[PDB]
């Protein structure tokens, strides 16, 4: 289908948009070629298969993490150092590169795209993070701020100077691209996963390596539970106006938590590392997860 | 490690001899009207990079026949190189199996096992304990490759070689610990005192009761010259099939071949023998849970320490 | 006439990528032996029990060209000092793995870092691998001259850098490697790859390093300036440091991303070779003593002895 | 040895404690209406001479409750005193088995096991290792006596105990190698620097999932003299059922009991300590398929070599 014949094994990423088409990221972390790749599948029961996708590409490296970009565009955190962007053309049948900027001297593990839409936010190993342009294709400001491997970062919803931003130095900077300080730390365990409330401009989560997910308000006084036995690895929030939290880990299983983190749902439905979740935007009651073990698990979400 | 796989596989005279000793045997198990209706179940035991896999391979192409093959390997670093052979070449029809032998709980019974488990003494690599721990996985009428090997033992005498095990002595062990250990080595400034004889015997499958792998040889060597006894040169022969062999017996040894170097057991003190006498040598297989050994001590024309009591000096690990 | 190499953290193809590599004029390349991100469990199930190849074949390159071009890396999600028990057990057991892959290749060195104050797990497994075998491949400890934390730009509200002057602290890089090599108990196959930062620290920082097993010497691209033609270069505080550098012949790596994106990344290594040709050659003293360095040779006794 | 044997079972205390310890197990698991309806199964694991499958007896007896004992034992020599014991005194109601009871196939499940395969240092002996292995004949709701066990540790001062250990140099071996090696000894002639710490803990029976017996313990002690240290004094706790326990620690010693003496873990270089400043010392348990053995350093106020490593001075034979 115009397209990769083979797709990797370690599907790292998988997001909707707005009508409903699955995004999907995959690395080959094992074997000859240590490369990525980015797939669509406008029908989401179809993955992984490769036959059946709307469109697909080879990047050059493995693919960290990705984010849509509205419709069109996708951005990628790539293993090389750069930050790629690619746009689905008008049919969005082929994936060609937008821009590919070497600028991290190390891994990029996390991106995310701020309120704007022309701008975001990157986070690397080389321990920096970077605020990028995406109409000029530039570094508009680099920071140091973190001591170690930055783990994740996550743009604030409804703020484009805002965004969080966690490392493995045991720091959690929320950060404001106005003030001349930019950074602020909020006062164990290692942060792994962040995820801003949506209904809430000043709430977010985290998950941390020893498995526990919390609860944090920034103005105070902290709420958590322990969900999973092992790192999280990330954190989503359904798109329902009391939104439900979805958490993945290492473990190999999913958890739904409600409003107070207690546990509705349960799924050891992966064999492997549970990368990644997305919401059906049609059905809100759906669930799509990814894993390395290659597969594309929906789930029935009792709501 | 890689490069000493990679030596290995660098002699196709070994391989072509295990590839023309399971074609043989595929013929005899499979007739030719069962050709299509009849796969065998290969059990590579020890695959390493995967030579045996290949030639196992080769071996059902010109033979004709279906094969079914098991990779098993514990060393994890090529259980890498066989899985990535395994997925780019060979596919669903070679299963690798990442574990020992001995503890791997098989899932389907072998119509053959093949294996490459010998050193330069035959069973100095412990094949006997191996290939009886992964006897039970073999069928009723299975056939195990190789089949049979026994070790050969002759005099020798090198007043270099003696002098070179000499200058092994290292701090913090037993001053004459060198003498009590085997070497590889490639003989060559030497004299060999008498014709080599077979010291031990194995045969895979073991069938006898109360399998024990523990063994002790006497040899009697006629010397025809003056001479002076530094050590005991080892060979070995093994039966893979039926008339397939390989060897490194100076007088029935593989053309061409040169994996296998001669092992030499030493002894602390040179023993003097006069044309006419006899040197008689006597060798024990110990072993114990942990460890395999060897012992040996000279009895006549004079008596020699025994070598490596309790395997003190050297020991083979389980 | 300089010895260099090229660090990455990232190899698609390692054929493709050793070619670039060569091309540009570097000796060896230092690259993982496992994919970084490739994380493995090692207790719990289901992921113990992961299918598939772990990494790379060994065939992808001849013996020798593993034995003299490649430098193993470990990666960077092993942490054998974590507080979490579990990251520790599957860490050592990961450390092991890559290491015992690394003497399978056959590797004549290995990176391993010192990015914190406790490594004494760390030390304690590499010790355990060094006294298992017979492998004289070497261990290049990755240790900054300037920690992590204490050059972080000054941008975070509530946590402002230490604007005081900490004579000790200054120098904690130094007592990470001292810890480390003391524990290990002073191995011959562990050295110092001393990773140089954008701002240099006091002369007396430097000074600690007199006298330490420098093997590597740890150059990122984000360290050079630009000059007015529009290439790579250095500043005189580092320029003096690579001279000091040059007279312990030691192995510069180049690592980062290609800041000078104008030129090729051969202008980097050039420079390094223009350094080493502008130098104060050897005088006759130097000449002659090349050879003999830190060689030990008994007294002699003329009198004694008949010379 | 025999005499080995024969001043273990000259310390009443210990085995009153045993004997107190199944007492009160019996009366919790049976109770008074299923007096002689309910018969429990004991097993001795490690039985010896047989101190513990008397005072099983007299437990039984006092508490007025029936039992069936096993006396498993590896050590033969030992199985001779039993057998004589059974066929004379005990008779058909003590099963003596001559096994190791990792191996042992159980033709029935216990309710109760009972040990006695501690040290000084608690798990010097593999008790954990031995336990796990008998663990799968003991019955889902089935108790363990000990139940549990603790080791401490403290640092101390002792240029005797220092010189003493330097003067264990041997030949044929590391020249350091006395000083990566335990020791049993009545400290006397020394100063305990600080107050004991736990190390190492161990329940059966052990439901850890993947139950590891590896361990890594990172210990701070407040000094508040100027000192030298030499080493560390070691001591254990252990809980045979609820509140019946034995203990060398000094501060909750038993009193009388004279059956273990405390272990010491030297130090290559003597260690300057100025008041204020805490010692630091790190210990691992590390084991693989043939030993287990112990590691340990000193991180502060200064470093010490790791001591010990992949137990190259001193292993404990599995
Ligand atoms: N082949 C298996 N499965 N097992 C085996 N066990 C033992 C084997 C035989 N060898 C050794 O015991 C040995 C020890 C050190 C070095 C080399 C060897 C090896 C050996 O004798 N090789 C011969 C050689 C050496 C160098 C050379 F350039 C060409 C040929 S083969
Ligand atoms: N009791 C089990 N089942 N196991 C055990 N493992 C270890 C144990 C403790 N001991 C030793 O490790 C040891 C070593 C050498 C000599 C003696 C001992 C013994 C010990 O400390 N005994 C004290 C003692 C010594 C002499 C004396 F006249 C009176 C009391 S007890
Ligand atoms: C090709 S050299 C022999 C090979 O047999 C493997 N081997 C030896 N003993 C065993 C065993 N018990 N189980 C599995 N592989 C084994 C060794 O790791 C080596 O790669
Ligand atoms: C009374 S001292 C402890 C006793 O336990 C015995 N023992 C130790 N380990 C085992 C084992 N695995 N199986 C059986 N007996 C054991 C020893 O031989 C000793 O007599």
């Amino acid at each position: 289908p115009n397209a990769p014949a083979c797709m990797e094994r370690q599907l790292e990423a998988a997001r909707y948009r707005s009508d409903g088409a699955l995004l999907l990221g995959a690395s080959s972390l094992s074997g000859r070629c240590w490369a990525g790749s980015l797939w669509l599948f406008k029908d989401p029961c179809a993955a992984p298969n490769e036959g059946f996708c709307s469109a697909g590409v080879q990047t050059e490296a493995g693919v960290a993490d990705l984010t849509w970009v509205g419709e069109r565009g996708i951005l990628v955190a790539s293993d090389s150092g750069a930050v790629e962007l690619w746009e689905l053309d008008e049919n969005e049948t082929l994936i060609v590169s937008k821009f590919c900027k070497y600028e991290h001297d190390d891994i990029v593990s996390t991106v995310s795209v701020l309120s704007s839409g022309t701008q975001a936010v990157s986070g690397s190993k080389d321990i920096c993070i970077k605020v990028w342009d995406l109409a000029q294709q530039v570094v508009l400001s680099s920071y140091r701020a973190h001591a170690a491997q930055v783990t994740c970062v996550a743009a604030s919803p409804h703020k484009d100077s805002v965004f969080l931003s966690c490392s493995e130095d045991n720091r959690i900077l929320l950060w404001d691209t106005r003030c001349p300080k930019p950074a602020s730390q909020i006062g164990g365990y290692l942060p792994t996963s962040l995820a801003w409330h949506p209904q809430q401009s000043e709430v977010f989560v985290f998950g941390d390596e020893n498995g526990t997910v919390s609860l944090v308000d920034t103005k105070s006084c902290v709420l958590s539970s322990a969900v999973h036995s092992q790192c999280v690895t990330g954190l989503v929030f359904s798109p329902h106006s009391v939104p439900f939290l979805a958490s993945l880990s290492e473990d190999c299983s999913l958890a739904v938590l409600d409003s107070s983190l207690s546990e509705l749902f349960r799924s050891q439905a992966h064999r492997d590392f549970v990368r990644d979740a997305t919401w059906s935007p049609l059905n809100h009651s759906l669930l799509t997860t990814v894993g390395w073990d290659h597969q594309v698990v929906h789930h029935v979400v009792p709501t | 490690e890689s490069q000493t796989y990679e030596v290995f596989e660098k002699d196709p005279i070994k391989y072509s001899q295990y590839q023309q000793a399971i074609y043989k045997c595929l013929l005899d198990r499979v007739p030719e009207e069962e050709k299509d209706t009849n796969v065998q179940v290969l059990m590579v035991l020890g695959a390493g990079r995967g030579p045996l896999v290949n030639a196992s391979l080769r071996a059902a192409k010109q033979a004709d026949r279906r094969i079914k093959l098991y990779a098993v390997e514990k060393n994890p670093n090529a259980v890498v190189t066989l899985e990535n052979w395994q997925f780019e070449e060979w596919g669903s029809q070679v299963t690798v199996v990442s574990s020992d032998m001995r503890e791997w709980v098989a899932p389907e019974k072998a119509d053959i096992i093949v294996s490459e488990l010998l050193g330069s003494f035959a069973d100095n690599e412990l094949s006997p304990e191996c290939l009886d721990g992964a006897q039970h996985f073999l069928k009723d009428d299975g056939v195990s490759i190789p089949g049979e090997y026994t070790s050969f033992l002759a005099p020798i005498s090198s007043s270099k070689l003696y002098n070179e095990v000499r200058a092994c002595r290292e701090k913090d062990r037993d001053p004459e610990a060198q003498f009590e250990m085997p070497y590889v080595v490639r003989l060559h400034n030497f004299h060999q005192l008498s014709a080599p004889q077979p010291c031990f015997t194995f045969s895979h499958p073991n069938r006898d009761p109360m399998i024990d792998n523990n063994r002790y040889c006497t040899l009697e060597f006629p010397v025809e010259v003056n001479t002076v006894l530094h050590g005991f040169a080892g060979y070995f022969e093994t039966v893979l099939y039926q008339d397939i062999t390989l060897s490194i017996r100076p007088e029935t040894h593989s053309p061409g071949m040169f994996s296998w170097f001669p092992i030499l057991f030493p002894i602390k003190q040179p023993i003097t023998v006069r044309e006419g006498q006899t040197i008689c040598v006597r060798f024990w297989r110990c072993s114990n849970s942990k460890k395999v050994w060897y012992e040996w001590a000279v009895t006549a024309p004079v008596c020699s320490a025994i070598h490596n009591p309790t395997g003190r000096s050297y020991t083979i690990g389980l | 006439r300089v010895s260099s190499g090229r660090d990455l953290n990232c190899v698609p193809e390692i054929a493709d990528t050793l070619g670039a590599v060569a091309k540009q004029g570097f000796d060896f390349l230092c690259m993982p032996v496992f994919h970084p991100r490739f994380k493995r469990e090692f207790i719990q199930e289901p992921a113990k029990n992961r299918p598939g190849p772990q990494t790379r074949s060994d065939l992808l390159l001849s013996g020798r060209d593993w034995n003299t071009l490649i430098v193993g890396k470990l990666s960077p999600w092993i942490r054998p000092d974590s507080k979490v028990e579990k990251i520790r057990r599957n860490s050592e057991a990961a450390m092991l793995q890559e290491l015992n892959f690394g003497a399978y290749l056959g590797l004549p060195a290995f990176l391993l870092p010192l990015n914190q104050e406790d490594n004494t797990n760390l030390a304690r497994v590499l010790t355990n691998h060094i006294h298992t075998g017979h492998h004289s491949s070497m261990f290049w400890m990755r240790v900054p001259l300037v920690a992590p934390e204490d050059l972080r730009d000054d941008i975070i509200e509530n946590a402002p850098t230490t604007h005081t002057e900490e004579y000790s602290g200054e120098e904690k890089t130094w007592m990470w490697w001292h810890n480390f090599r003391t524990l290990c108990d002073y191995s011959k196959r562990i050295a110092v790859a001393l990773e140089i930062g954008a701002d240099l620290p006091s002369n007396h920082v430097i000074d600690r390093w007199l006298g330490e097993p420098i093997k590597a010497a740890i150059l990122p691209t984000s360290i050079f300036l630009t000059n007015k033609k529009g290439f790579p270069v250095l500043s005189k505080m580092h320029q003096r440091l690579i001279f000091r550098l040059l007279k312990l012949e030691v192995q510069f790596i180049i690592t980062g991303t290609n800041h000078h994106s104008e030129k090729e990344f051969c202008s980097y290594l050039q420079y390094l070779e223009y350094l080493s040709q502008n130098r104060p050659p050897p005088n006759a003293y130097e000449l002659f003593a090349k050879g003999y360095e830190d060689y030990l040779q008994s007294p002699l006794q003329p009198l004694m002895d008949n010379l």
